């Protein structure tokens, strides 16, 4: 930590400096930074709170994160032009040009994901989301409300930033920050982009790790939480995922399953039909690689997810006494997943 | 310096660190005496300083006294400027008020903590005079 902590926060604030470090923007901060004038002194105030993260750097903690006043202090600054694009979704919520607002807020939505790496790189800015209104940050919670409502790239963002918040977050700050998801899994749909969908689903990894989401659960099927979003997982139109991107997507629901099935705690569930489904999914993937029959570094990465994939099988079979009842419904996909689990044990070596 | 210095800041003495203390922004104050690029950094370290609010930590109390005169002069030498924060402001004089506080738990005299407390009226009486 100490000075190399202080030149971490340094690189936060020059990936700040860097125009722009978010993806689909000429410019971060500067121009794209700059009462408006009350919102000005926070910009002039973030800057020396930039210069402030320079000059000075368990569970919840993780990997060690340097903490900076003047980076909290930006946090603030951050939160008003946070504000100010909340401001816009606070006028589209009213509403039943105003584009243009909301592109000048999905700006100050990617400096607040900017802000959000910067979060992630700095303790103290955490902190201050940690401390919240009183909890969620009022900011934050506004920015939930714009969560609701480009702008599903900045919720996935968002999300990815409430996932980052969430390894920051103590599991007991983590469940009162867990149901928010509840409400984000309403808003998340097929319709809504398969990478803001994988963004949610390392969100539900954070949410899992929360204890309420961890008490939030499967079983009560579609009006449980999670077996409607696995419901939706088995679908896997994945429209927006192309190629290794919906198999990043796949993995990624197949590392939250992992995290699930390492949890001791984890029809009448939607999830567990929706496992089924999933399972068959990762059948017709598995398909795919059986007729692929692992030198692209995508196709050795499939082949492990492919490995972790019958590993869920494995863990799915386990799970269910009633494997074959499952099974029937995945039967013409059972057959060809045993010819896969075959070309499986030969893939392994 | 200061807590390093320990029995060799007590042979310093109050006055080498007065010597700076007349050395840089007293009482004339404005912005030729502040660097505007030391800006809060300067203020930061006397925050940093106030922060502490070591005045039992010192060798000497009158050369702690001394800082805290400097620091006194220093909240008079402030005025609001760019690249300054009242609320940056504000938690140091927050840090400075806990200093204070234990000065006045155990303090001979207010001394330079009465012109603190002054100058702790200072902005108090500015947010009597709006809120």
């Amino acid at each position: 930590w100490r000075q190399r902590s202080n030149t971490q926060g340094s690189i936060l604030i020059n990936l700040l400096l860097k125009q722009p470090l978010i993806p689909g923007s000429s410019l971060s901060l500067c121009h794209l930074l700059s009462s408006l004038s009350a919102l000005r002194e926070a910009q002039n105030l973030a800057f020396t709170g930039l210069n402030l993260v320079a000059r000075n750097e368990g569970g919840r903690r993780a990997f060690p994160l340097c903490q900076l006043p003047g980076a909290v202090h930006f946090l603030p600054l951050v939160q008003f032009f946070i504000g100010l694009h909340c401001q816009a979704l606070q006028d589209l919520a009213a509403a039943k040009p105003e584009d243009s607002v909301c592109i000048l807020e999905g700006f100050s939505v990617t400096a607040l994901s900017i802000l959000q790496h910067l979060v992630c790189h700095s303790g103290a800015v955490v902190s201050l989301l940690l401390s919240g209104v009183g909890g969620q940050h009022p900011l934050l919670k506004m920015l939930l409300h714009l969560l609701a409502f480009l702008q599903a790239s900045v919720l996935t963002q968002c999300l990815k930033v409430l996932v980052k918040l969430a390894e920051n977050t103590s599991c007991d700050f983590l469940p009162r920050f867990q149901c928010v998801f509840q409400v984000l899994p309403k808003c998340l749909s097929p319709e809504t982009p398969l990478p803001s969908v994988l963004l949610a689903v390392e969100l539900l990894s954070l949410l899992a790790d929360h204890d309420q989401l961890a008490p939030q659960l499967c079983s009560h099927s579609e009006g449980c939480l999670l077996l409607l979003l696995y419901m939706y997982i088995t679908s896997r139109p994945d429209r927006v995922a192309l190629e290794t991107q919906w198999l990043q997507l796949e993995q990624e629901v197949v590392w939250l399953l992992a995290k699930l099935g390492v949890q001791s705690p984890l029809s009448n569930c939607q999830c567990n039909v929706e496992v089924v489904r999933a399972l068959t999914v990762m059948l017709h993937r598995q398909w795919l690689t059986v007729r692929r029959a692992p030198r692209t570094d995508q196709q050795r990465r499939t082949v492990r997810c492919l490995r972790d994939t019958v590993l869920l099988l494995h863990g799915l079979s386990q799970k269910d006494k009633l494997f074959m009842m499952h099974c029937v419904e995945v039967l013409h996909q059972f057959d060809q997943v045993m010819p896969g689990v075959s070309m499986l044990i030969r893939g392994l070596p | 310096l200061v807590e390093m210095d320990t029995d060799q800041l007590k042979l310093y003495e109050e006055p080498l660190s007065k010597l700076i203390k007349t050395l840089f922004p007293f009482e004339a104050e404005a912005y030729r005496n502040i660097e505007p690029v030391y800006l809060n950094m300067l203020l930061e370290k006397l925050c940093v300083m106030f922060e502490d609010g070591v005045l039992m930590r010192l060798k000497s109390d009158l050369l702690k006294a001394a800082l805290c005169h400097l620091l006194q002069y220093f909240l008079k030498f402030v005025p609001a400027g760019y690249e300054s924060a009242l609320q940056v402001r504000k938690v140091y004089v927050r840090n400075i008020c806990k200093a204070l506080l234990d000065v006045l738990g155990i303090e001979v005299d207010a001394e330079y903590l009465l012109g603190p407390l002054y100058a702790a009226l200072k902005m108090e009486s500015m947010e009597i005079i709006e809120e």
